């Protein structure tokens, strides 16, 4: 009786056909596309929909209706555990875990000797898990570290995320990059593969978050961990990164434009394509809403006055550490970083470096009628001209999405340095001036500036000199909120100082004079530096899955 | 004559059906089965969703249709319903499980007209109807629009004047200190460009006509000894309310039987083929058009089509969208074939072997052309979507059956082996870089752009062994037993086959000798039957773990296509990127049939010498192992999902049909047909995940377990703060101002979280009724049919843009009229809550508050006709000759609490219009 | 190593339409019929075809256009024709002998 | 009513031709003869490889 046998699936492939030898680095292939298709507009792997809770940015649409959950996270009231936003990122996150735990376990099932590239593949796959894993742990504090690829889907429903503790976790999420620096390649031909440099650098970024301990029922700092430091310097050292052939970029916007892609800078981005056969290309979706209303819609993702005025330095080069927000940033009288016109475009001036195209304070260009201001983010955007602009329903561009710079590696080893109070402060200053240097040469596409809007360009490295702890702790937190303006990296560097609660407050006080949509903004000391586990998760998970501490 | 005798069996009068004047049989007979739901939104085609007893089953409930004994699942809306002579309805598992094994849901029988033995005879029927539009959604104009943004500004405290949208008020204060509007202007051009005229467009009248239905048909049939023929030849045309929207059909229905060999053999067909050509409205379109505000022209400076400028709303022009989509017409062919052979080898043996055919063709051409309008445009994107679909079922069935009449005794011995295949494929192709930009110069060939391929392809087969054993003892005592073996190729080698029985008992109380002297008691009947049925109705590649290499060419929204491909190397594309494979779900060996027990009670009554008929029912039905697609446990990722055997549906139902017919002593006759039922459903087990998700209801909060099918849970709101005294003695909750809702502290702990949210919404009515009066007096025939629901609680998202203020995903939307009555100061006595431009106290959320009673009580559709008499009809030589004038949705009532309109569809779906028709019946 | 698929549908549509009026009598040893008739022809024929590349399994089961890896081709073309006819056929028989 | 079914394999290796047909024709007389109605149609399925 063959009637019910005859028919068999059609244009898929069986789960007991996945682990032949021959689909593997397909696999591997999959693993790597997650990253670039599997984000969406209101849920992107930049993490910027969530770094809205800083003061670097607001939330850009029509109004606070738009992305009603988004502004009551970045007000940090009325926020609540069935949220969809935080439960669909948590869902895509281990999605991404899944194919990589796919990967992995394919991969697992092969001889040496057949495969000789098994390990750099194996390594690669760590890290991206790694990767996914660090990036739950930003978000979400307790998180269940899916790390057994050759684990049953049955037993998924026995695994909860206290299994390990803090400091547990953190250093199950380090061990797969640890991993991947013993084996990935010093050098990598394809720039879509994480080279040892990034591995390393990113086991740094692992270690020095593991170093700020968090440890006890609440979300307050217990101390800092000198074994965490002196890992990361070790894992940090330049000899390293020049091994990989990594270094600082000679301008500041060669970051951020699609002609120099994959750049010295670059130690390892999301290869974004257009033109690759696919319905509209590999585009950045993520950024898809942070377009201005000059291309039509969205305008989100738009920058905060307190970011400008931090940007604002004084005569002496140096940035302003007390009085930078008493008044807002003027263009004629106040000297300005140079690095403020690479990361925010004001009104009055070109946008993306193009002279057809001037900011003006009108609905053209805010969608939010002046409700969330007229600054717009330039970091993410490309020029209307660049021909690498598509439309796919959303105005998306093939722009690479840089998770590791050399900035960052230079930044960490100089937090880490000024955190030992071991001596080597001098280092972390010498650090810190070249960053500074850098900043003041990036000016080949705004040289024109200082006679066409009277743009007064000052900064200045620091002197060499005995600095105390504080003092270069404060430089150093003042030197990262002008380098990473826009990059969703402040409202994590915040949290992990311990600070955010103070440094919230403060912004929300200050910005509820010329903004209403902080009139009832507020930060709990224990609650709102965390984002809690859906509700979902836990009732799917009954008895396994704790809420984080104030929810 | 009911086909069973012994279960739960609805007949329903075709000629009732027909006057209605419907498309679609089914979508007629919306009210006229007692425990059966027909929810038709009222787009041109006939397309409704049909529920038998509730819904039973957590995967599709669509009832297994047969007609001339084929089974098939797809829409009547496609076939031609007028040449119908019988319709039964089969809601008891014990009596539809002999029809098939896809009895789960409910087994309908349709009978096709056939030539009666020793007559000839024809039938013409024409029919015009015009349908006008009656729920006109009131939605604020110019005007308005600028009062209620005022009123939200002054509100919230902001300055009226920093609009920004070309409005300048007049206004100031009254003596209480609350503002008062005295004057409004606009600006001639919303933009700075004067290309954007201001003026009061009505969208809905716009993007709305009055459509005009056409139907034709011509049947005629030849019935004799040696055997008959039947021939139909229809066409029926729909014009929808929403411009560029329609639907015609052409069918041609051929059926013969012939008797040879001294009626020994008998060979006999009935086939059916269909084309419909279709072009439907894109998807929230009513939506679109209530959004946009009236201030936008529908026509731009130039003659362009307009659109929103500066600051105005992202919302594309409805009347444009109609026009771009009129060319996206698909044509549907319906090819319904069945040739049957019988054989009598003596007086009580029958062997019959029968082949059925449904073949069905599809094929559409989508145009995307480049838009512009005003803000919003598509970059000049053209494309040309060519997409072919193909549909093939094949059914075997070989049935030997057996009758004797010894003594007082007659038995019935049926057997019978049935096989089923399905077969679907499907294939498009995509182009872009068009330049002429139409339909005729629009071809895959004339492209010059990106070009897509897809195409897919499945199928299943079903092995059927059914026995069917019927006794009769005295016409008096029935007894029937049936049992089945089903297998399907869904499932596994282990869990193939499963085995339903069933049984059924009758007893005719009028036939004891005891009671003979009741002479008013023409007939009773007591029946009970307990039935077991399986329900399969899954996903065709469901126990096989998914791996699909999805590399990314299908279109997705927000970029989360989940394609799997990667410049690995870093070259920006500029050719074929590497690629992989995905899982799609998790496959599982153990998933086996889901089992339905159903225990049926009926009570047949005839009183008054066959002149008051009537049935009470009552049903218990109980689903236990239903195949569940289970959604990963969040940390599984994806492919997650996976079929299993953990669900429990149970359904306790009551029916009650009566009907009473007779004459008048100065000549009308009279005939009323009443019905009511009533259920209530309940689920008793689920999987952890699907009860977490909350897919069938609890909106992720609470287990839906223990509780309806669709319930949903949310927040219950005790009116709203008239002053601040009230804000201050309510729980402290976020967002809280005058005029805002206040929602109820149901665990008294002093504030209002997530935490206070509890069942609101029940989607079960406390019952639904009809009644179908018939009167005859001097050749004139008057129809009319009332249909009511009553006890049914509906969620209207158009209250959430009615009823508040920037209530959307965007701010400045059009909203409804009654916003205009918002609480205010000087307007005091009001429910609604004060107009704000912030949604602080986040009233989007789930409530009590867009809970709505739904009952209703609409005259489905009312008939008034003459018949010419029989004299003149003969000295024209016509047998028959009748005129008719009917409506249809022509009048209802609504309860005073449903704020909306509409109670049937109270969402953005379509409309239901009104139906004014006139038809003509010749009988030469 | 070239796989591809070539999925491709074709639609012929004819309709026509003929009226006809005929007449005959049969006067005398005169047998005459005269017949006019209008007929309408209408025929419509449409084709389109995807094209996809680089499978994997190489089977049939498994080569549809959704489970390609590689470029892709559409093709389609659409023409069609229409006839007019007016005709009038009369037959004269004497004796049933001329014709 | 007619139902027929042929296939033909050819002597070339993995060429082969069936084909199913059902032909229906009717005609009704009515009125006396004054009113005829008539229909013939047939469908065919032919599958092929050459
Ligand atoms: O809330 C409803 C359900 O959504 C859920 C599902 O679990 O989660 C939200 C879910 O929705 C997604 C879609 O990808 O994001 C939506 C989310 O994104 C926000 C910002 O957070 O807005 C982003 C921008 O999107 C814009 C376009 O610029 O509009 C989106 C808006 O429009 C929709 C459909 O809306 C309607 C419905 O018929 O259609 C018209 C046009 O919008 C409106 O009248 C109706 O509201 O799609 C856009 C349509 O445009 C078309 O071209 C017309 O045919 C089609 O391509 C689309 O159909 C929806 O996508 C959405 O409502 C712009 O307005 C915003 O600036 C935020 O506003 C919105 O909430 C996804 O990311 C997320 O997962 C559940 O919360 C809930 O059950
Ligand atoms: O995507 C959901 C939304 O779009 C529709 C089409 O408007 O569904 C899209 C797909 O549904 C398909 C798959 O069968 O058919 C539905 C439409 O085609 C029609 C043509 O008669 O129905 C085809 C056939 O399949 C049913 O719909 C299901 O059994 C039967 O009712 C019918 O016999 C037509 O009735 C439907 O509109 C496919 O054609 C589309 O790609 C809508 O279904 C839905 O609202
Ligand atoms: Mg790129
Ligand atoms: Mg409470």
């Amino acid at each position: 009786d063959d009637f019910l046998d005859r028919q068999v699936p059609q244009g898929i492939v069986t789960g007991d056909q996945i682990a032949s030898p021959e689909y593997v680095d397909n696999l591997v292939i999959s693993a790597y596309a997650i990253w670039a298709t599997g984000d969406d507009i209101n849920s992107s792997f930049s993490l910027w929909n969530y770094d809205v809770r800083s003061d670097d940015c607001y939330k850009g649409g029509s109004g606070t209706e738009d992305g009603g959950v988004f502004n009551a996270l970045e007000i940090s009231k009325g926020i609540n555990t069935t949220d969809w936003n935080i439960n669909d990122i948590w869902k895509r996150l281990y999605q991404c875990i899944t194919r990589a735990n796919t990967a992995l376990q394919s991969l697992d099932q092969m001889d040496e000797k057949t495969y000789p590239l098994k390990n750099q593949r194996i390594a690669e796959m760590r890290f991206l898990r790694g990767h996914a894993h660090f990036m739950l742990k930003q978000l979400f504090k307790k998180i269940v570290i899916v790390n057994d690829e050759n684990m049953e889907p049955d037993a998924y429903n026995e695994l909860s995320n206290t299994t390990y503790t803090n400091d547990e976790q953190w250093q199950k999420i380090a061990d797969d990059f640890q991993f991947a620096y013993d084996n990935l390649p010093e050098v990598q031909i394809e720039k879509g593969r994480p080279a040892q440099a990034a591995a390393a650098a990113y086991l740094a970024k692992t270690y020095l978050y593991k170093a700020y301990r968090q440890d006890g029922a609440d979300n307050a700092l217990t101390g800092i961990n000198e074994e965490d430091l002196k890992q990361v310097v070790k894992y940090t050292d330049p000899l390293i990164m020049a091994k990989g052939g990594y270094g600082l970029e000679t301008d500041y916007s060669m970051n951020f434009l699609p002609q120099y892609e994959n750049g010295a800078e670059s130690v390892w981005a999301i290869q974004y394509s257009i033109n690759d056969g696919t319905y509209n290309g590999n585009l950045n979706w993520g950024m898809g809403l942070t377009t201005p209303q000059i291309l039509g819609c969205c305008d989100f993702h738009k920058p905060s006055q307190n970011l400008v005025n931090a940007f604002k330095t004084d005569s002496q080069g140096k940035p302003l550490f007390s009085t930078y927000d008493n008044e807002n940033y003027e263009v004629a009288t106040d000297n300005v970083d140079p690095r403020l016109f690479h990361t925010v475009g004001m009104p009055g001036f070109p946008y993306k470096y193009n002279e057809g195209y001037i900011i003006q304070k009108n609905d053209d260009w805010s969608r939010s009628k002046g409700l969330y201001g007229y600054y717009v983010s330039l970091k993410e955007n490309v020029d209307p001209d660049c021909d690498c602009l598509k439309k796919g329903s959303y105005w998306a561009s093939s722009l690479n999405h840089i998770v590791i710079r050399y900035a960052d590696v230079l930044l960490m080893r100089a937090e880490a340095l000024i955190q030992l109070n071991d001596g080597r402060i001098t280092d972390a200053i010498s650090l810190i001036n070249e960053v500074r240097s850098r900043a003041a040469g990036s000016t080949m596409l705004i040289f024109n500036y200082k006679e066409d809007y009277g743009v007064n360009f000052k900064v200045t490295p620091y002197d060499l000199k005995a600095y105390a702890q504080d003092e270069a702790m404060k430089m150093l937190k003042w030197e990262r909120r002008v380098e990473f303006g826009m990059e969703s990296s402040r409202f994590f560097d915040l949290v992990r100082w311990g600070e955010a609660k103070d440094v919230i407050n403060a912004y929300y006080v200050t910005e509820a004079s010329r903004c209403s949509i902080y009139k009832n903004a507020g930060f709990t000391e224990n609650k709102n530096e965390y984002l809690p586990v859906p509700f979902e998760q836990i009732s799917a998970s009954n008895g396994n899955y704790t809420q984080n501490f104030g929810w | 004559r009911k086909a069973d005798l012994t279960g739960a069996v609805s007949v329903v009068k075709v000629d009732e059906i027909q006057k209605q004047g419907e498309n679609n049989p089914v979508k007629a007979l919306q009210g006229r089965v007692p425990g059966m739901n027909i929810t038709a939104d009222g787009n041109p085609s006939g397309s409704a969703t049909v529920r038998i007893r509730g819904i039973g089953t957590l995967n599709n409930n669509d009832p297994l249709y047969i007609i001339d004994g084929v089974p098939t699942k797809a829409g009547m809306h496609e076939l031609n319903g007028n040449d119908i002579e019988s319709i039964q309805v089969l809601k008891d598992a014990a009596s539809a499980s002999i029809y098939g094994s896809r009895a789960a849901n409910g087994v309908i029988i349709i009978t096709t007209k056939q030539g009666k033995k020793g007559q000839i005879k024809i039938n013409f029927d024409a029919s015009v109807s015009a349908s006008m539009y009656q729920s006109k959604m009131n939605v604020l104009n110019t005007e308005q629009y600028g009062r209620a943004m005022w009123q939200a500004y002054v509100n919230d405290g902001e300055n009226p004047n920093g609009n920004a949208l070309g409005y300048a008020y007049n206004w100031g204060y009254n003596a209480d200190g609350n503002p008062v509007l005295y004057g409004m202007t606009l600006s001639k051009y919303l933009d700075s460009k004067n290309t954007m005229p201001v003026a009061d467009t009505d969208w809905f009248d716009e993007i709305t006509r009055t459509g005009v239905i056409q139907q034709y048909n011509l049947s005629v049939s030849n019935g004799s000894e040696k055997g008959s023929s039947f021939f139909s030849l229809g066409y029926y045309k729909n014009l929808g309310v929403i411009k560029d929207t329609d639907f015609d059909r052409f069918s041609a229905r051929m059926n013969s039987d012939y008797k040879l060999i001294d009626d020994i053999l008998t060979i006999g067909q009935h086939f059916t083929l269909n084309r419909t050509s279709e072009v439907q409205a894109p998807g929230g379109i009513i939506e679109t058009a209530l959004d946009i505000p009236s201030a936008i022209p529908v026509y731009a400076s130039d003659g362009s089509w307009g659109g929103p400028v500066g600051g105005w709303p992202d919302r594309r022009n409805p009347r444009a969208v109609l026009e771009y989509n009129k060319d996206n017409r698909y044509t549907y062919w319906r090819m319904f074939g069945d040739a049957y052979v019988n054989l009598t080898p003596f007086k009580g043996f029958n062997l019959r072997s029968t082949f059925g055919l449904d073949y069905a063709n599809k094929q559409a051409r989508y145009f995307t052309y480049p838009y512009q309008e005003g803000t919003q445009t598509n970059n000049g994107k053209s494309a040309v979507e060519a997409k072919q679909e193909h549909w093939t079922k094949w059914m075997w069935n070989a049935i030997a059956t057996y009758q004797l009449e010894v003594g007082k005794h007659r038995g019935d011995v049926m057997i019978g082996m049935e096989l089923n295949r399905e077969d679907d494929s499907h294939f498009s192709g995509y182009k872009e870089d068009f330049s002429i930009l139409t339909p005729d110069y629009m071809w895959p060939d004339a492209g010059s752009g990106t070009a897509q391929a897809y195409g897919a392809g499945e199928g299943y087969s079903l092995v059927s062994f059914f026995g069917k054993m019927n006794y009769s003892y005295a016409d008096r005592y029935l007894l029937s037993l049936t049992l089945r073996r089903d297998g399907s190729s869904r499932f596994g080698k282990n869990h193939r086959y499963a085995t339903f029985p069933s049984v059924s008992l009758g007893w005719r109380i009028t036939q004891e000798n005891f009671m003979k002297e009741l002479t008013w008691l023409d007939d009773l009947k007591l029946r009970a039957s307990w039935g077991q049925t399986g329900n399969q109705e899954i996903s065709n590649l469901a126990r096989y773990t998914i791996y699909a290499p999805n590399y990314g060419t299908t279109d997705s929204f927000g970029g989360q296509s989940y394609g799997t491909a990667y410049d690995i190397t870093g070259s920006n594309g500029g050719g074929v990127l590497p690629s992989g494979f995905k899982r799609n779900q998790i496959g599982n060996d153990n998933i086996k049939w889901e089992t339905t027990t159903q225990t049926n009670v009926g009570i047949d009554f005839s009183l008054f010498k066959q002149s008051l008929y009537g049935s009470l029912e009552y049903y218990y039905k109980k689903a236990t192992d239903i195949l569940t697609e289970m959604a990963g446990v969040g940390v599984l990722g994806e492919g997650g999902s996976r079929w299993i055997n953990s669900g429990a549906m149970k359904n306790q139902g009551f029916e009650f049909n009566l009907g009473y017919r007779n004459k008048t002593a100065f000549g009308l006759t009279y005939d009323l047909n009443g019905n009511i039922s009533t259920y209530r459903n309940e689920i008793l087990e689920l999987p952890e995940t699907v009860a977490a998700n909350g897919k069938f209801g609890g909106n992720g909060v609470k287990s839906v377990v223990g509780h309806t099918y669709g319930a949903q849970v949310g927040y219950i709101a005790d009116g709203i703060f008239k002053s601040q005294d009230e804000v201050d003695n309510h729980a402290t909750q976020e967002g809280a101002a005058v005029g805002r809702i206040r929602y109820r502290d149901i665990d008294h702990n002093g504030v209002i979280d997530e935490r206070d949210q509890n069942w609101i919404y029940d989607p079960t009515p406390s019952f639904s009724y009809g009644l179908n009066i018939y009167l005859e007096y001097k050749n004139f025939d008057l129809t009319m049919f009332w249909q009511g629901v009553q006890g049914v609680d509906i969620i209207s998202d158009v209250k959430k843009k009615s009823d508040f203020w920037s209530a959307s995903n965007v701010g400045f939307l059009n909203k409804g009229t009654r916003l205009l009555n918002a609480w205010s100061p000087t307007n005091p006595n009001s429910d609604i809550p004060a107009l704000t431009r912030s949604d602080t106290n986040n009233e989007q959320r789930v409530s009590t508050y867009f809970v709505e009673n739904g009952s209703f009580l609409k005259l489905r559709n009312i008939q008034l006709g003459y018949t010419v008499p029989a004299v003149i009809s003969k000295k024209m030589r016509m047998d028959r000759l009748r005129f008719y004038c009917s409506a249809q949705n022509l009048l209802t009532i609504k309860s005073k609490n449903f704020t909306g309109e509409d109670p049937e569809n109270p969402n953005f779906s379509y409309p239901i219009p009104v139906n004014i028709t006139f038809g003509l019946n010749i009988g030469f």
